[PDB]
């Protein structure tokens, strides 16, 4: 099954 | 943040807003509501601020851009809204404008830059070519990607993500005619690709979970036929042969195994039923805690072996007490023993469970009950450590999950999907109040924070929508006030429940949801009360 | 089922 991206994760 | 601000219908206040307020701020898009999604997400925004990205992009001179991370992260926002919103739909003149700001930033001459800066904007770029559905348009630069990739790109956090994202790339092509009729003829895109899945020095490193995307990727181009078939294959048989299934580069061994074994002829590399061999070599440890309860595990000690034995087997007596079964089962139900099957952290599960359980690892644990009547069916419940989880095992999820064995076995008929009628609320209500007794702080919140449910609402509960508070604390709190006020009641379901007569524990617990509701109400009151 | 540079540990089970 396909999703699109949500959010990137950014750097703690 | 405004929100509100993206909602305009004019497009230059919607470009003022993604500049004003940045990524960090059109990040609530994805999750926004659906009018503000409706609003910020015209076809005709999402042209016109493609318009702009294209010209912004093209003047781009390296270095990082807030602007065009927020207008990128925009763009792919709208089609994230527009797949899972019925209420946004694009025009077939949005994704060519798309595309050529795609193709802006691309055949900039900053494009390969190595730094963070640029890779939170860049990051946010090729994740679009996935997005908007031009998986087919960038394979040259997938390519380039792959091979130039190198110990100094790997400094850098946002480079990582930047260039992980072609795997993202790679995956959604599945859906895309033009990228799978193209996909399979791609040689040095193959050659590139395996040849980022070997490189040794990812191992151990901040990038080793890139390596492995690759190899799970490449394994997935055996799928597709074209010239590139002889290279995909080489180098599949070369990560195979350079590293193992338990040891050095194993993430990329069964990343890549993962997707032969499901889309080729595992034994055209030599790695069928590596899933058996792999489960004696991981789950190493054997620990029998008594005949109805034995450990499997990767590396714990003797202390947490004791602790998770005894800490079950109290919660094993509770149980038979409080469901007063007698300790027999139901009928067709031949899990004598629970297997325990716990793996050294959740990194190790998502690696090694997939493959040695044929499950999915996206999760926090799960609990196998199989077909309880087929002779040789195992109950499997499979685990990690944390570091965070319960003193003195900490084993995630652990006197939660053992009690589904003990309601499974000895409650509910059938397998797992038995059930004609819903029973979440009891599934999960039981294994909170056996594990938990009434030691429940979250149960009482939930209680005086605005928001209730009847008994009626808790008995529809399902899974869909995940409402954690509504399965797990109200659940328990209808699960603890029957068991208080009316065991009588709960032991007439029993007897339905335990033989499969699933309309006929419908009947019985629709006539709690008419009777109780004031008392329950009044319990309610009584626990909060106690908690001042 | 690429995986993204965070996962999370603290999962609720499946
Ligand atoms: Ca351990
Ligand atoms: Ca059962
Ligand atoms: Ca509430
Ligand atoms: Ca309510
Ligand atoms: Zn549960």
């Amino acid at each position: 099954d396909y999703a699109p991206t949500k959010l990137l994760p950014q750097q703690p | 943040c405004d929100v509100e601000a993206f909602t305009s219908n004019s497009s230059n206040d919607v470009l003022n807003a993604i500049k004003t307020q940045g990524a960090s701020c059109v990040n609530a898009l994805f999750s926004a509501e659906s009018r503000i999604q409706e609003a910020a997400f015209e076809s005709g925004h999402m042209y016109n601020i493609a318009k702009h990205t294209t010209d912004l992009a093209k003047a781009y001179a390296g270095g990082g851009s807030d602007e065009l991370e927020a207008l990128f992260l925009y763009l792919r926002a709208g089609y994230y809204a527009e797949f899972y919103n019925s209420k946004v739909s694009f025009l077939s003149w949005v994704t060519p404008a798309v595309k050529e700001a795609v193709d802006a930033f691309v055949n900039n001459a900053n494009f390969y830059e190595n730094s963070d800066p640029h890779g939170k904007v860049l990051s946010e770029v090729i994740i679009t070519m996935d997005s908007a559905g031009l998986q087919h348009a960038y394979l040259p630069q997938v390519t380039q990607w792959l091979t130039r990739w190198d110990s100094q790109y790997a400094q850098n956090w946002y480079m990582r993500n930047a260039v992980n994202g072609v795997f993202t790339i790679l995956f959604g092509g599945q859906w895309n005619e033009q990228f799978v009729q193209t996909i399979g003829n791609q040689t040095e895109l193959a050659k590139a690709l395996g040849d980022f899945a070997l490189r040794s020095s990812a191992i151990g490193a901040s990038d080793e979970f890139m390596a492995a995307n690759a190899g799970r990727e490449l394994g997935r181009l055996t799928k597709y036929s074209g010239s590139a078939s002889s290279t995909v294959k080489s180098k599949l048989t070369e990560i195979f042969a350079q590293y193992e299934m338990y040891g050095r580069g194993d993430a990329i061994w069964l990343g890549a195994a993962d997707t032969v074994s499901y889309y080729a002829d595992c034994s055209d590399y030599g790695i069928c039923n590596f899933e058996s061999q792999l489960k004696g070599l991981v789950l190493s440890q054997s620990y029998t805690c008594s005949p109805t309860i034995r450990i499997l595990s990767q590396n714990m000690t003797q202390d947490q072996h004791v602790a998770a034995c005894s800490k079950m087997g109290y919660e094993e007596g509770y149980f038979h007490t409080s469901l007063e079964t007698g300790r027999q089962p139901v009928a067709d139900d031949y899990n004598t023993q629970l297997q325990v099957n716990i793996f050294d952290s959740s990194d190790d599960y998502g690696k090694y469970a997939g493959p040695i359980f044929n499950i999915s690892t996206n999760n926090g644990g799960m609990y196998l009950e199989g077909d309880p009547a087929t002779p040789g069916n195992i109950p499997n419940f499979v685990a990690y450590e944390a570091p965070y989880a319960n003193p003195d095992h900490f084993v995630w999820n652990l006197e939660h999950e053992y009690v589904h064995y003990l309601d499974g076995r000895f409650d509910l008929y059938g397998g797992f999907g038995h059930p004609t009628e819903r029973i979440v609320w009891w599934s999960e209500g039981i294994a909170e109040y056996v594990s938990k007794e009434n030691d429940n702080q979250a149960a009482i919140d939930t209680i005086k924070d605005g928001s209730t449910f009847t008994l009626s609402e808790i008995f529809e509960t399902s899974y869909d929508g995940f409402d954690v508070d509504r399965i797990y604390r109200w659940g328990y709190l209808a699960v603890r006030f029957m068991f208080e006020r009316h065991k009588d009641d709960v032991n007439q379901m029993l007897i339905e429940t335990r033989q499969g007569n699933w309309a006929n524990y419908k009947a019985t617990i629709n006539q709690w949801a008419i009777l109780y509701q004031s008392e329950f109400e009044q319990w309610q009151q009584a626990l909060v009360l106690e908690h001042h | 089922e690429p995986s993204q540079q965070v996962t999370e540990i603290y999962q609720h089970h499946a």
